[PDB]
């Protein structure tokens, strides 16, 4: 496969049903044995799709109640570099609950990044 | 009949999300389930319970608590008995 073929495919797929997004990145950096958070924001046109037929989990306790589900995937082009770790997060405001980028699968062809396949929790 | 005694409350105030409710457990207790007579062969206890009832105008239970005790009340159990032959003729 050629890099340009993959680029055309991902850009077309995003453009069939695009959604403008404002990913807000909160990166934790170690400082004196603790975290210092630097909040940064980015914008990317993105297509959102169902990847799994999962079931909604609810976690109620004295800290609070929140319900998430792992149904929605996500596909984004190469325009912006993304990274999600234990110490890093990427989330954004969809009208039906906030989404949260759990994992990033980078679509690489011959060592050249061409776009990210992604998975989300829609935290209600 | 019977008479519940307030003892306390459950461990925490629990929230049950699946039922969508908040719960709390009040903890009561009941005394002397088996006792059903309120009588005694201890003549001393009978005498003092009668004396307390006459003096005080409240119920006076004799040997042990009864489950349907009517507060305010009094009880007159015996805890310890000692007998002595202080003489040839006297005890």
């Amino acid at each position: 496969i050629n890099i340009d073929r993959r680029r055309k495919d991902i850009i077309r797929t995003i453009n069939i049903n695009p959604t403008n997004i404002t990913i807000t990145s909160i990166k934790k950096t170690e400082i004196d044995g603790a975290f210092e958070e630097t909040e940064t924001e980015i914008k990317c046109v993105v297509r959102i799709f169902n990847e799994k037929t999962a079931e909604k989990q609810i976690s109620s306790e004295k800290q609070g109640t929140f319900s998430s589900i792992r149904t929605y995937g996500m596909l984004v082009s190469n325009d912006v570099i993304l990274e999600v770790n234990s110490r890093d997060s990427l989330e954004f405001e969809c009208i039906y609950g906030r989404m949260k980028i759990v994992n990033i699968y980078p679509q690489i062809v011959k060592g050249e990044l061409c776009g990210y396949q992604c998975s989300l929790e829609r935290i209600d | 009949a019977f008479t519940c005694i307030y003892k306390g409350t459950s461990e925490n105030d629990i929230v049950v999300e699946e039922w969508d409710a908040i719960a709390r457990g009040i903890r009561f207790s009941v005394i002397a389930l088996e006792d059903k007579e309120d009588t005694t062969n201890d003549r001393w206890v009978e005498a003092l319970s009668r004396h307390t009832k006459d003096l005080l105008e409240i119920e006076s239970y004799k040997d042990n608590w009864k489950k349907n005790f009517i507060a305010p009340c009094a009880l007159w159990r015996t805890t310890h008995i000692e007998n002595k032959r202080i003489n040839y003729h006297l005890i």
